[PDB]
């Protein structure tokens, strides 16, 4: 089973700064070119809601302030402009090969004045 | 536009077996899968088996056998041997078939509470 | 004129035949001359009948040259002709659904009886003949009963149902 | 029986489609920015 990591475990970000998530992989889950990772955001008192997939194409609804890079074992999810909204946790996970596995979870908590 | 909705909070005494409700909306169900989670704090959350209506089949992981059975627009579950570990958050999911049923799949549901408690 | 038995609640596959293997035209009518499936280029259009949500079909083996029909969760209302347009012919099947089981939940006591009730299409005569690991090979017609329910009986027992020598094999609910 | 200057249709793009030349999903690039129109001729009706 791949194990996915997370980082950093908790960050702090100022209002109006681009914001960065790193996810690292034990094994590749590359397939004809295709970067298998599926983002996901999680607010408390409600449930998670599919953020972006593949890393390299974007959901509707959402706006455009988000994007996901990377290659192989290193991916990062970018977004921008943080606003006051955004306080919430990140998980990043892999869609390549069963079973499904899991990561720890990025906080990320707004800094204003 | 597709709308999942789920029963309401359980309440259960440990080591029976346990009935939820995932019920659909206005949309086919028939090609596409049904991912079960589970989500207890500290943990992140993690998937029991994912069950597909058109055809009935079944995908297990390595940590739920002999205890998560999955059935089918209304799907279940079924737990048994139940225990004060799986006081938890349970939700469905929606997907697809003809491979890459999760791979880039959306449009999520909204949850229950289950609690294993003798009280 | 093949004939199936269905079991009120599972899955059944009324599979038309073909041999060109060119994804060809094709349909699923009722004994009303009704449209309930069929291919359409290769997409599928459910027809405007009592089966809207319960149809479906095997959207992989259109290649191959067969044309299955699924449907889940069989009613007693479903108990009717069917016929094939593969390309010309009429190819015809016929299905007959229906449900036998027991009225008493779960309250039973010891030294009493057990009575089964089957729900059979009108005008249909199945053979109930039960099967049980004791050994009480009961026999009747629709309606069986029995007499004796002690705790050696306990366990499901089989009362088989046979219909045009087609046997299709049933449960019993036993709680004491 | 129809009425008594302008019918609304609603229009939602797709970007995972079912192919019409065999059996199978697949999918495209996200869509484009915006200004998108098409003014056409309807011409006959298959029923």
């Amino acid at each position: 089973d791949i194990v996915l990591t997370q980082s950093p475990a908790s960050l702090a970000v100022s209002l109006g700064q681009r914001a960065t998530i790193s996810c690292k992989a034990s094994q590749s889950v590359d397939y004809d070119g295709d970067s298998y990772m599926n983002w996901y955001q999680q607010k408390p008192g409600q449930p998670p809601k599919l953020l972006i997939y593949a890393a390299s194409n974007l959901e509707s609804g959402i706006p455009a302030r988000f994007s996901g890079s990377g290659s192989g074992t290193d991916f990062t999810l970018n977004i921008h402009p943080v606003g006051e909204e955004d306080a919430a946790t990140y998980y990043c996970q892999q869609s390549h090969e069963d079973p499904w596995t899991f990561g720890g979870g990025t906080m990320l908590e707004i800094k204003r004045t | 536009q597709v709308q999942l909705k789920q029963s309401g909070t359980e309440l259960v005494r440990p080591g029976t077996s346990v009935k939820m409700s995932c019920k659909a909306a206005g949309y086919t169900f028939t090609d596409y899968w049904i991912g079960w989670v589970k989500q207890r704090p500290g943990h992140g959350l993690e998937w029991i088996g994912d069950f597909y209506p058109g055809g009935d089949y079944t995908l297990y992981s390595e940590n739920f056998m002999g205890k998560a059975s999955l059935t089918a627009n209304t799907a279940y579950m079924q737990l048994s041997s139940l225990t004060s570990e799986d006081s938890a958050i349970y939700y469905c999911a929606r997907g697809h078939y003809y491979g890459y049923s999760y791979a880039w799949f959306a449009y999520w549901g909204q949850g229950t509470l289950v609690t294993v408690s003798s009280a | 004129k093949k004939v199936v038995l269905g079991k009120k609640g599972d899955t059944v596959e009324l599979t038309c035949t073909a041999s060109q293997k060119k994804s060809i035209q094709f349909h699923w009518k009722n004994s009303n001359q009704i449209k309930i499936l069929g291919n359409q280029g290769s997409f599928l259009t459910k027809g405007p009948s009592k089966l809207n949500d319960r149809a479906d079909s095997r959207r992989s083996l259109w290649d191959q040259g067969n044309f299955p029909l699924i449907i889940k969760n069989l009613k007693i209302e479903d108990s009717d002709t069917y016929i094939c347009e593969v390309e010309d012919q009429k190819e015809e099947v016929q299905l007959l659904v229906f449900g036998l089981t027991a009225n008493s939940d779960t309250h039973l006591l010891q030294g009493q009886s057990l009575t089964l009730t089957l729900e059979s299409p009108p005008g249909s005569s199945p053979s109930v003949q039960c099967r049980s690991p004791r050994g009480k090979n009961i026999q009747g017609g629709k309606t069986l009963s029995v007499s004796q329910l002690e705790l050696q009986d306990s366990g499901t027992w089989t009362c088989t149902v046979l219909q045009n020598q087609k046997k299709v094999e049933f449960k019993i609910d036993i709680v004491v | 029986t129809d009425d008594y200057q302008n019918i609304t249709l609603q229009c939602r793009i797709k970007q995972i489609i079912n192919m019409w030349q065999g059996v199978g999903k697949a999918m495209y690039a996200p869509p484009i920015r915006g200004q998108i129109r098409c003014s056409s001729n309807i011409t006959g009706l298959l029923l």
